[PDB]
């Protein structure tokens, strides 16, 4: 009956986790998905892998790498004039199609080179597994819903029921249009909730092809927990994609996009945490303690071990 | 996958029909015709001379039964059961639901009336059709010149002289720049009039002063050119909705600025060089990229997922009336046009028939005004429900027959007149017990849902029980979604300033029906806002009475898809959330926005010399209402008016969602030109025309308005160099450590 409720923030660049975070909690603490609302998903399944395929296949003519096998020029254009906007299934040609391309090397160095162009880091994640999604009875897994992508845009408050304690969590767009809008959100926070992509370190925004995505995220985390409207609000920092960061360090050394790094190259750990240093160390304009947690939100598990610590952090703060 | 319209073969070529009249009995053998482009229903009658329907003006097509029949027997001797009346075909057609002309042809071939009558609907109804572009309704002009000939095929110039009447002397100086004939005794050879002929005689007749400065202003100092990329950063900048995603709504690339330059520009000496002139930047100033509105809005795209309660629906008191309560005609036609036009909600006034026949009717209290069966009014509904919207009709009943015999048949009447349509049992998923929400418009489509009281007629009552309205205390108790509550005007007016959060908190679950007072004798309005702003879904309003508060809801239920159901705001739906809609600062979790209106100029406003005014008021929350803003009235001028005006100012709507601009033009004295209603939300920024609409929001043709909007997200006044920031924390965090390093040496240490 008598419950208290506090307000929290998911502030970050786009592309960052916010939104995934958010289905972890609908899992964890929320109602969950039943197998109805899964097939709420499958449309959304299928566009990502049409969306991923026709932006590799633009970037075969923009990096100029040549189709190895000759026959995939026809299945490269059959793709390419679909509008994504109004599929609603993954039947042949397409499936055939899509899979025939996925295989050729030339599409494969350039998913190598992804870095260069905006692809979605759920593709491999799907183009792998295209049998299991092309099947006719096809249901979203649980991993299936957390993979997908659907960008956020506006003010969305999500509450839970938390046995203790209510959170009214709020979602926003992380791109630079929406951040004009976080203002109507910012009355009466708890704690505001940081997400960073570890991995973006080597990537320009969507928004700006000559601007380093880990540069901007880091400077919004600067600015935005110094705000009048967080001096009694705690700030929890998740670091996020930790296993795409264990993945990419290995070829893309951080040396080469931050050279005040002083650490070895194809060591994860080490560049975790001169991140987290780089968001926290030296700052004159704050004065409060930053919680940080390296996250990888599409890890149910990892989340609930991550979010019932943040949870006890922010009550015992209250 | 919203089509544009398309006409086809057999109505471009054409059908042999025989046009005739209830009236006059005139039997005129005519070859019915579509132009190309789908904008008129002609065919040559009277010797030589050509008629012309605007199929915009068409507000229904009949055919087989529900064409209207020949009651004249000398006409129906020269006509001629079943077969006899498959080939009728009757297109009703008018500026509003009461003033329709009926226009009745019949076939000589068989089946054929149905293709035309079917056709003629799907055009007569087709949404890119209706927000056409500038430039489209700039040709569907030249397209009724060239069909309006004379009997010897010609274009007489003195239609010319009508289509443009304001300023003659300046249309015969247009007309012999262009090498054109400039008599008013004389015609044109269709041959001649080109539409490249008539887009620079539109040109030489109206300069545009206004689009010389908005080119100066952009860059273009050297003005007669203008490169790929200043159109695109214009674009991108200027014309460009700064709420989007620059992910989900991209910029412009340059490949696709390319296009507009090849499909726009007309010198070819300037689109071999990727650029633009003033012509074919005014052509896509008012071109089918650059219009007011983006797609989404006025498609079909709202959730209808949502309970019941969750939406506002068109709805229509009274509608059997068609001027006056006290005294006035009843007709069966107004059930047909309020249907067809989108209202959801209609009411039956049923009253218990006399001796003879003992039939059921529907006629005003004992009033002065007259009387029309309901078994009729029945079969109306039945034809028009769900002709131009798939999504349920609520039958509003005031049931005044307390006879069983007439209950059991006006029930009958119900189940037979409707059959499958007709809800009589709950659905599974959605019992009537406690805690239970109302089923969604999509659960019920094309259901018929009666609204009567109970304790034959009350069993078809289920999802829709009226109830005597105790209190908002009395409401939360109970808990029953199913039931509902109607109140007059002055009453919900009462709740409204007593009691607004506990009705939008009611609203949540259940539903309020609203009507006018009993005093609005003369079938006057009241503000249907008021009490949208309190949630209320069925807000009942008088069809007949076109006033501003009628132009509102005609206009703001026009978008998705003519549906007749708009989504309420979140904040008004979700259970756990709570405001007040007097509030007068912005609501946290609700991104308020800021509007700036500016009317430059407006083209073919009038057909005779007039001073012109325009009106900017804006209809949301009591804070976001505002409708005192005015233009200064021109100088006599109507071809192409330019107001150098300060601009119109918005700058705190609080719920836009809610808000709804109105854009109105009026000659000088107070005549009404035309007008528009803009949803804030979806409005575009930048320079766009504002095709003017009529009273019953009916595109005209010419008549069209220049503006350049600005529609942005609201920042206050403190906290706009903090909003800079989010927006581009590199410059401000840069700036600082710099600042900091550049201390690097003074420091030490
Ligand atoms: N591999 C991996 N992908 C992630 C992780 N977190 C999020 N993503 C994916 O990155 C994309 C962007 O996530 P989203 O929550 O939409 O970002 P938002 O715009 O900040 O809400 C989605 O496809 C997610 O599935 C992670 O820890 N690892
Ligand atoms: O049209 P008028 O002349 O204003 O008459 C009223 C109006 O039709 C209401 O809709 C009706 O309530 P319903 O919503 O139940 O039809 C009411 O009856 P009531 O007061 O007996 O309910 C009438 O008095
Ligand atoms: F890129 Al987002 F929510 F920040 F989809
Ligand atoms: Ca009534
Ligand atoms: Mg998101």
């Amino acid at each position: 009956d008598a419950r208290r409720e506090l307000k929290l923030l998911l502030l970050g660049t786009g592309e960052s986790g916010k939104s995934t975070f958010i289905k972890q909690m609908r899992i964890i603490h929320g109602s969950g998905y039943s197998d109805e609302d899964k097939r709420g998903f499958t449309k959304l399944v299928y566009q990502n892998i049409f969306t991923a395929m026709q932006a590799m296949i633009r970037a075969m003519d923009t990096l100029k790498i040549p189709y190895k096998y000759e026959h995939n020029k026809a299945h490269a254009q059959l793709v390419r004039e679909v509008d994504v906007e109004k599929v609603s299934a993954f039947e042949n040609p397409y499936v055939d199609a899509i899979k025939s391309l996925w295989n050729d090397p030339g599409i494969q160095e350039c998913y190598d080179r992804r870095r260069e162009y905006q692809l979605s880091d759920s593709t491999k994640y799907y183009l792998n597994d295209l049998d299991r999604v092309a099947d006719p009875s096809y249901l979203p897994t649980q991993q299936d819903v957390l993979r997908v992508r659907v960008p956020t845009t506006g003010i969305i408050e999500y509450p839970f029921d938390l046995q203790s304690v209510i959170f009214r969590m709020v979602d926003v767009g992380g791109q630079r249009s929406e951040r004009r809008k976080w203002i109507h959100c910012f009355e009466n926070v708890t704690s505001i909730m940081f997400l960073v992509a570890l991995s973006e370190y080597d990537q320009v925004l969507v928004e700006s092809d000559n601007e380093n995505r880990m540069e901007e995220s880091k400077a919004l985390f600067r600015t935005i927990i110094t705000y009048p409207w967080f001096q009694n609000s705690s700030v929890i920092l998740f670091l996020n994609k930790k296993d795409l960061l264990e993945e990419k360090i290995m070829y893309s050394h951080l040396v080469d996009y931050f050279p005040e790094y002083d650490g070895p190259q194809r060591d994860a750990q080490a560049a975790r945490e001169f991140i987290l240093k780089m968001f926290v160390d030296l700052n004159p304009d704050s004065d409060k303690i930053i919680y940080s947690h390296f996250t990888c939100a599409t890890d149910t598990e990892n989340i609930r071990f991550v979010f019932a610590a943040v949870k006890d952090t922010i009550l015992q703060l209250n | 996958q919203l089509e544009p319209p398309t006409v086809v073969e057999t109505l471009r070529r054409g059908s042999k029909f025989i046009k005739w009249d209830e009236e006059t009995s005139s039997r005129n053998l005519v070859t019915l015709r579509v132009d190309p482009n789908g904008f008129f229903l002609y065919w040559t009658g009277p010797n030589m001379e050509v008629d012309t329907l605007d199929i915009s003006s068409i507000r229904d097509t009949r055919t087989g039964r529900y064409a209207r029949l020949p009651k004249d027997p000398k006409i129906r001797e020269v006509l001629g059961d079943a077969r006899l009346e498959e080939k009728l075909m009757t297109v009703v057609s008018g500026p509003d639901p009461v003033n329709t002309v009926f226009l009745n042809f019949m076939a000589v071939q068989d089946d054929t009336a149905k293709v035309w009558s079917e056709e003629l609907f799907k055009l007569a109804m087709n949404i890119l059709a209706q927000n056409a572009s500038r430039n489209t309704f700039l040709r569907k002009a030249y397209t009724k010149l060239k069909l309006q000939v004379n009997q010897d095929g010609r274009i007489p110039v003195k239609n010319i002289l009508k289509m443009f009447s304001a300023d003659k002397k300046r249309v015969e100086t247009a007309l012999e720049s262009c090498g054109l004939k400039f008599n008013r005794s004389e015609s044109i050879r269709p041959d001649e009039f080109s539409l490249e002929i008539f887009e620079r005689f539109l040109n030489k007749l109206c300069l545009r002063p206004d689009i010389d400065k908005i080119l100066l202003e952009i860059g273009a100092k050297g003005k007669p050119y203008l490169t790929l990329e200043q159109l695109m950063d214009f674009i991108n900048q200027k014309q460009r909705d700064p709420r989007l995603n620059e992910v989900l709504y991209p910029p412009l690339r340059p490949s696709q600025a390319r296009l507009l330059i090849e499909k726009y520009e007309p010198n070819q000496q300037f689109l071999e060089r990727d650029q633009m002139s003033m012509e074919g930047f005014s052509r896509y100033l008012g071109g089918e990229e650059n219009g007011i509105l983006p797609l989404e809005a006025l498609d079909l795209s709202t959730d209808m997922t949502q309970p019941l309660s969750a939406y506002f629906i068109n709805s229509s008191h009274n509608t059997y009336l068609t001027a006056g309560q006290l005294a006035g005609t009843s007709s069966v036609e107004m059930y047909r046009q309020a249907l067809l036009w989108g209202c959801r909600c209609v009411e039956l006034d049923v009253w218990k028939g006399r001796p003879p026949e003992e039939e059921p009717f529907i006629t005003h209290g004992f009033t002065m005004t007259t009387e029309v069966p309901l078994r009729d009014v029945l079969e109306a509904i039945a034809e028009t429900a769900f002709k131009t919207s798939p999504y349920p009709v609520i039958l509003s009943f005031e049931n005044h027959v307390d006879s069983a015999k007439q209950q059991a048949k006006m029930a009958e009447y119900c189940r037979s007149i409707f059959g499958d349509a007709l809800l009589i049992e709950p659905l599974d998923k959605y019992p009537l017990a406690p805690g239970v929400p109302l089923p969604s418009p999509q659960d019920l489509m094309g259901r018929i849902l009666v609204k009567n009281k109970k304790r034959e007629m009350s069993t078809l009552v289920n999802y829709i029980e009226p109830v005597k309205f105790k209190s908002f205390e009395a409401a939360r108790k109970r808990n029953k979604c199913f039931e509902m509550s109607s109140f007059v005007e002055t009453k919900a007016m009462e709740q409204l300033t007593k009691s607004p959060m506990e009705f939008v908190e009611y609203n949540k679950q259940q539903l309020s029906r609203i009507y006018p007072k009993g005093t609005r004798v003369d079938s006057s309005n009241y503000m249907p806002q008021l009490f949208w702003n309190v949630g209320c879904q069925l807000v009942a309003l008088n069809f007949q009475t076109l006033d501003v508060a009628m132009q509102l809801n005609a206009g703001v239920f026009e978008y998705n898809g003519r549906s007749g159901y708009l989504l309420k705001p979140e904040f008004m739906r979700r259970p756990d959330k709570s405001f007040d809609p007097f509030t007068e600062v912005i609501v946290d979790g609700i991104v308020a926005n800021a509007l700036r209106v500016k009317v430059i100029s407006g083209q073919f406003l009038s057909d005779r010399k007039v001073g012109i005014y325009v009106e900017v008021d804006m209809f949301g929350l009591p804070v976001d209402t505002r409708r005192k803003y005015r233009t200064r009235t021109s100088q006599g001028n109507s071809f192409n008016p330019v107001w150098d005006e300060e601009p119109f100012d918005f700058p705190k709507v609080v719920l836009p969602t809610l808000a709804s601009l109105r854009i109105a033009a009026f000659e000088e004295g107070g005549k009404f030109v035309g007008h528009r209603i803009l949803p804030v939300s979806a409005i575009r920024s930048g320079y766009h025309y504002v095709c003017l609409r009529n009273e019953a929001n009916q595109p005209l043709c010419l008549p069209a308005l220049l503006i350049y909007t600005e529609a942005s997200d609201y920042i206050p006044d403190d906290h706009q160099d903090y909003a800079e920031a989010l927006i581009n924390p590199i410059k401000h965090v840069s700036l600082m450590d710099q600042r900091a390093r550049q201390l690097a040496a003074l420091i030490g240490e």
